């Protein structure tokens, strides 16, 4: 097909559209679950998945923040980042060469850090200005 | 190195590919190399003839004339009414609920067992038959789909599936034959192209511009949540979206749209999960009042036919029956399409009223279905434009505008622009009937999108362009008027928001032109 | 009172209300029937502004050409396609006196480029006329059964890595005597079966499929209310086609009157800045006029004999190797061949029959049983129809081969500035078919002269303007690549914003495409916080519905929801809850930059977080959605 | 006729049609009407006697 | 008998009309010579098809 959210919305309704791994953790899922056919003896469905996460083993995860150190880097800067006032009047934005995250041409007023550019989409404006600070 | 050889055919077909004047490729190459001009261009120009030429003329408000006058000729008939449901006169059967999600199938046979008057009438007045509309077809079909929504099954496959074939008109459908006996065959010859008749003018789309635009007790619109808002710039887009939704909640366009992207969407489930079967779907919306009770709204039972073919354009027999209020003989020239049966009677509000049963064949393919999923960025073109507005305002004054633009402040009276007339006088208006008047026009856009009007859209922009600069007295120069009249022109053939909207630009430029001259 | 939506232009800019002008809620005009007809009506088109050229038969495929350049000066408005070499050779050399070194630049910077470059690179692109089958496949699967078919005519090359070879090895595939390749064979076995077999072909039977466009109706294209044709080459060409619009885009990139490889929003920064510097520049007490362009078959007067002279001086000084190798995609277009769309349909009514006339028996039927239109069409059509269905389309160009290519020559008219020393000076921009155009003059008059020698200039390079879609007015508002100016203000309404749902690959993937796409139209296109918020609202609601991930507070019903409901009640953290897990939303303005498994880490329970993110779960194109864009995801459960 | 007279002439003993399509409309077996039920005649104001 | 034979020819299309359904239709569809038949039969046709 052409579209791929038309394809997914059709295969979605499908009974199993999922694709299912052969293994000891695959086998751990109950064939049905009050009724609903997860998997079928390999095929898959979205159940299926809703039970993982809702009934199965709780595996660990102690490295997961060393393996995403930057998406979580990205979050504290987010969190721990003060927000000012808002300015309404118009915006003089000069066009440079900026890094997107820690490269575009982009029109900004103010700070080029990597660090407001992430953000610049919630600060600069036509017709109006707010002030960021990250954290 | 690099040696790229060049074969015999590849040589051949590069020396025959020269410009006039040169016998082979190298006499060209070495044309270029060497040879260069200093003013070929001056020569060829005094040379050329002078007819050729931009003949650019002043545009002046004299210039300009009323697009399309073949609008107001009374021997052409009113345009008819073609889209795919009824929009101002559509009637719904509202069935309170607590507000659980049922499927569709439930969802028709509650509201028709609570309307047992409707649902059981087996008896059909016919008020009127389009020109072919078989009424015996019809009136069986629609049967079909009530017995068939009312079954103990949850099914909602018709159950005749033969009669249909003849009643939906599919099996009049012409046999393929192999080539060679077409080729013999004298008799068979390419048909002339269907050219789309030439209308005037009809009251039944300012009606409809005018009822669709206004506000309603019923709100039809619900939106996802979104995340905390912990910056000013979240807290002044909430401010705008509330004061955006509380004012498009409530219009009668919104719940329009609503039930076009909900039919259109189950219509797209049905014709992958059915393709050689006949489907009863009905034409069903949820809608909250001020008071928040929750209703279900049945509009009508479609029957949407087989199908048999995989791909964007192909067309799958929908025949539509939608209840309705209106008598048909009130406006004979707006539903030449519809067989439309008289099936009862309801009170309101303690007032006997008529109920009607507008029928008729349609078709419709893969990517319509599609596109109206897509019906609700209506919302999204509707909006881009107040923000534009609203920020517009906020650049003159610092302090947010959206409390003095929609309602007035201390400094500000409220915002208001000109939206109709009346015995040719101008009328102004709120914001909020302008941001109602923007959403039912780009609905309509939506509803009575088609080549004719893209074209008139896309050609019209340059006459807008055009008043935009004479207005500004920019002394805006045009190289031929009538042509660009011209491919305006030939897009006002049929439908109804084109013919509509050159009249409605006739009446505007001549409003301008008025304002101009003082 | 009667509602008149134009009144809103009363008090208000059109520009500003331009968007509600638009009507891209709609259905985009798709095409019903036969794209046979539209593909005639180019060819007739084409042939019909060059009929006055030289018409030759072609001595290698044996068809009818015309070639129209310098050919006699058009004497009538009507679109000609005569452009004059010696016209274009002299802009081009007034373009290279402006810019010096830069035709040298580019020239060593494309073949750099193609050194380098690898037979993997024609796998990118879009649908390619297949000579193998006659039909339209992948680019991938084109060039793995084009690189078979030449293993079995002993061509190597493709293997040797470098595309040089492997383009050394096409032209050779052109004088082998005949061809040998993969047909797929439809037998009946009742079944119908696809098999392999080894089809032979003879030597100009494969020349004539190596020329060949394949020809379809360009669907889904808005404004305009009748269709058109979009045509789409073989493999033959494609490589040699990158090489010259790579040349192309070299010299485009360092123009300050193109815009056609600038893209993004820098487009408003390109028509600020012309503005300004034409403005600047007006003479004192001088008239500064802007004429809002558009060109009109555009393509069907652009010759690519004409492209093979911009070639040969774009690379004059250059290895004859590499100036033959970029002058031979305008000679495989010279001499390109148009198929024809799939027949018509012939019908009786009296017996309710119908049938298909296949183009290559267009003519095997009179003329007499045709419609009106048709007849005309195919009387026209017949001198250059070939036995096979396909019609010589010699003169002319196809939308979309030669883009670079085509704004290079259009930056080369505006570069003139002047005719005859006169007293005005103009500029413009330029991006394929779209142009504007600026003229400083003393008055309006001599303003209009310069308009209307920029008119006649433009016809002695192939380049016709549409006297009816362009106007003119005073400088400071005009438009260009679909976009409007006015006072300094810059209001591009005309893109349509992408359908704000799911990407269809997966849950968590989905919810990162779907959030970057909303972060990008607010920096790019200007959209507005509100209208950014509801673009979530409307998206979450799509991925809601497709994926049957509802609140867990709603009453919806469904296989999957009595999971969700189940895992609402059990979990004590709600707000830790993924969306795809019928958890709350929390994305909003500040933070749609942030996958939402490390947005609600934090939030999440300990036993959701595991069983999530559990490092060997059952159910586990991850940079790049299929264009390719960048989306940030975080492996799990829900990336099945 | 001609395909009579190839298939008469032909080596081989049989006597049949080699086309068994063209003949199909030639002799206008094709061009027959399609029997319905009666309830959509009963229906219909076009299907006169 | 089996009953008479409608059939239209702008639509191919042709059915045998059972007996006990003479009267089902308006007899303005049969032919002239039969339509004066089953006015004349009316009297005494039974509702099951039998004379």
């Amino acid at each position: 097909e052409k579209n791929p959210s038309l394809r997914m919305k059709w295969a979605m309704c499908s009974n199993f559209p999922l694709a299912l791994t052969k293994g000891d953790m695959a086998n751990r899922i109950p064939l049905e679950y009050k009724g609903i056919q997860l998997k079928t003896n390999q095929m898959c469905s979205i159940a299926a998945v809703t039970w993982w996460n809702t009934y199965g083993p709780i595996g660990d995860t102690e490295g997961f923040e060393r393996v995403y150190e930057s998406f979580f880097l990205r979050k504290m800067r987010l969190d721990n980042a003060t927000w000012g006032r808002i300015t309404f009047g118009p915006v003089e934005r000069v066009r440079k060469r900026v890094l997107l995250n820690p490269r575009r041409f982009l029109p900004v007023a103010g700070a080029t850090s990597a660090e407001f550019i992430e953000m610049l989409h919630c600060l600069q404006g036509e017709n109006w200005r707010q002030i960021y600070h990250p954290g | 190195g690099i040696d790229f050889k060049l074969g015999q055919t590849i040589s051949r077909l590069r020396d025959i590919s020269v410009p006039a004047g040169f016998s082979n490729f190298e006499g060209m190459r070495s044309y270029i190399d060497n040879i260069d001009p200093k003013g070929a261009i001056e020569r060829n120009l005094a040379r050329m003839s002078p007819l050729v030429s931009v003949t650019p003329k002043k545009l002046t408000w004299e210039d300009l004339r009323p697009i399309g006058p073949h609008i107001y000729n009374h021997e052409l008939p009113e345009v008819p009414y073609n889209a795919f449901l009824l929009m101002s006169d559509e009637l719904g059967l509202a069935n309170m609920t607590e507000g659980k999600s049922k499927k569709p199938k439930t969802l028709a046979k509650e509201c028709l067992e609570k309307y047992s008057t409707l649902r059981d009438q087996t008896d059909p007045i016919l008020i009127m038959k389009s020109e072919k509309a078989n009424e015996n077809f019809l009136w069986k079909l629609w049967r079909d789909c009530v017995n068939t929504i009312s079954n103990e099954e949850m099914s909602n496959e018709l159950q005749k599936t033969n009669y249909a074939k003849w009643a939906t008109g599919d099996g009049l459908t012409y046999q393929k034959i192999m080539k060679e006996v077409a080729i013999d065959d004298e008799t068979m010859c390419q048909e002339e192209p269907k050219i789309p008749n030439k209308c005037r003018v009809a009251a039944w789309v300012q009606t409809e511009m005018n009822l669709l635009s206004t506000l309603t007790s019923k709100r039809a619109l619900d939106l996802p949540e979104i995340g905390p808002d912990v910056a000013p710039v979240e807290h002044v887009g909430s401010e705008r979206r509330k004061y955006f939704v509380n004012e498009i909640n409530y219009c009668k366009a919104s719940t329009v749209m609503m039930k076009y992207v909900l039919f259109h969407t189950s219509l797209l489930n049905e014709s992958n999960a059915s393709m050689g079967k006949y489907k009863v779907i009905p034409i069903t919306n949820r809608v909250v009042n001020e008071k928040g009770e929750s209703f279900d709204m049945l509009y009508g039972l479609a029957v949407k036919g087989q199908s048999h073919l995989r791909g964007d354009t192909d067309v799958v027999t929908v025949v539509t029956f939608e209840f309705s209020s209106t008598d048909p003989r009130v406006d004979s020239g707006k539903w030449p399409k519809y067989t439309v049966f008289r099936i009862g009677s309801l009170f309101v509000s303690g007032r006997e009223k008529s109920v009607y049963l507008y029928c008729r064949v349609n078709g419709t393919n893969k990517i319509q279905m599609k596109w109206g999923m897509e019906a609700r960025r209506c919302l999204l073109q509707s909006m881009q434009q107040m923000e534009a507005i609203v920020e517009q305002e906020s650049s003159i004054q610092g302090y947010d505008m959206t409390k003095a633009c929609f309602k007035g402040d201390r400094v500000n009276s409220p915002k208001t622009f000109s939206i109709g007339t009346q015995e040719g006088k101008l009328v102004k208006g709120s914001f909020g009937k302008a941001l109602r008047v923007i959403f039912t026009k780009c609905l309509m856009h939506y509803v009575f999108g088609n080549a004719q009007l893209e074209g008139f859209s896309a050609e019209s922009r340059r006459l807008l362009l055009l008043i935009q600069a004479l207005k500004d007295r920019k002394g805006p120069w045009v190289f031929d008027l009538e042509g660009m009249y011209s491919g305006i022109e030939e897009c006002i053939s049929n439908n109804p928001w084109v013919i509509q909207s050159a009249y409605w630009f006739n009446e505007w430029l001549g409003f301008e032109k008025e304002g101009s001259k003082v | 009172m009667n509602i008149n939506p134009y009144f809103l232009f009363i008090d208000v800019p059109i520009q500003a209300a331009i968007s509600t002008t638009f009507p891209y809620t709609g259905v985009p005009p798709y095409s019903h029937g036969t794209g046979t007809g539209y593909t005639i009506d180019t060819v007739i088109r084409t042939h019909e502004y060059s009929n006055k050229g030289k018409q030759y038969i072609s001595d290698v495929t044996g068809c009818t050409m015309v070639d129209p350049t310098n050919g006699p000066l058009p004497e009538d408005n009507e679109p000609s396609a005569y452009a004059q070499l010696d016209c274009v050779l002299e802009a081009l050399d007034r373009m290279d006196e402006e810019h010096p070194g830069l035709f040298q630049a580019a020239s060593q910077n494309a073949m750099e480029t193609l050194m380098v470059t690898t037979v993997d690179k024609l796998t990118q692109g879009r649908q390619t006329f297949d000579w193998t089958v006659c039909r339209n496949q992948p680019a991938a699967t084109a060039l793995n059964t084009t690189i078979t078919s030449f293993r079995l005519n002993d061509l190597n090359g493709a293997d040797k890595g470098g595309l040089i070879p492997f383009c050394q090895d096409i032209i050779d595939s052109l004088d082998r005597p005949e061809m040998t390749f993969f047909s797929v064979k439809n037998i009946k076995k009742i079944k119908r079966i696809p098999m392999k077999v080894k089809d032979k072909i003879t030597k100009v039977e494969y020349i004539k499929r190596a020329l060949s466009l394949n020809t379809m109706t360009k669907d889904a294209e808005r404004g305009k209310l009748k269709r058109r044709a979009i045509a789409t080459a073989g493999i033959q060409i494609r490589g040699f086609v990158l090489v010259v619009e790579n040349l192309a885009k070299n010299i485009c990139e360092n123009l300050e009157q193109s815009g056609l490889p600038v893209g993004g929003n820098e487009k408003k920064a390109k028509l600020s800045n012309a503005v300004a510097k034409m403005l600047s520049n007006c003479p004192p007490g001088g008239i500064s006029m802007t004429v809002t362009g558009d060109n009109t078959k555009w393509n069907e007067c652009l010759n690519p004999r004409i492209f093979l002279a911009m070639t040969e001086r774009i690379t004059r000084d250059s290895p004859i190797w590499f100036r033959d190798f970029c002058s031979i995609a305008p000679v495989l277009f010279s001499n390109k061949i148009a198929r024809l769309g799939k027949g018509f349909m012939i019908t009786s009514k009296t017996k309710r029959l119908k049938a298909q006339i296949p183009c290559p028996d267009l003519f095997s039927i009179p003329l007499e049983r045709y419609n009106e239109e048709t007849r005309a069409k195919l009387k026209k059509l017949k001198p250059f129809f070939n036995e096979e269905g396909t019609a010589s389309l010699s003169p002319g160009m196809m939308m979309g081969m030669f883009n670079m290519l085509s704004t290079v020559l259009g930056v080369a008219a505006l570069g003139i500035k002047n005719i005859g020393n006169k007293e005005y000076l103009w500029d413009g921009l330029q991006s394929s078919d779209d142009f504007a155009l600026f003229v400083n003059a003393k008055d309006e008059e001599t303003c209009m002269e310069g308009i209307n020698d920029f008119y006649r200039t433009c016809k002695l390079l192939g380049i016709n303007m549409s006297k009816k879609k362009s106007y003119c007015n005073e400088t400071g508002m005009f438009e260009f690549t679909s976009m409007f100016y006015r006072d300094g203000f810059v209001s591009n309404f005309a893109m349509e914003l992408p359908s704000f749902g799911v990407a269809g690959v997966n849950e968590s993937a989905d919810m990162a495409i779907g959030m970057t796409i909303i972060k990008n139209n607010m920096i790019n296109n200007g959209m507005g916080p509100a209208t950014a918020q509801t673009a979530i609202q409307l998206f979450i609601a799509d991925y809601r519905y497709t994926y049957k991930c509802h609140r867990g507070d709603s009453k919806v019903e469904g296989k999957r929801m009595k999971i969700i409901k189940e895992l609402w009640e059990n979990t004590k953290g709600r707000d830790g809850l993924l969306v795809a897990d019928g958890g709350p939303n929390i994305y909003n303005l500040r933070n749609l930059h942030i996958p939402e498994i490390v947005l609600k880490y934090n939030l999440m329970d300990p036993e959701y977080k595991g069983r999530l993110l559990h490092p060997q779960n059952p159910f586990v194109g991850i940079k790049e959605a299929d264009k390719k864009m960048d989306y940030d995801a975080v492996s799990g459960t829900h990336s099945w």
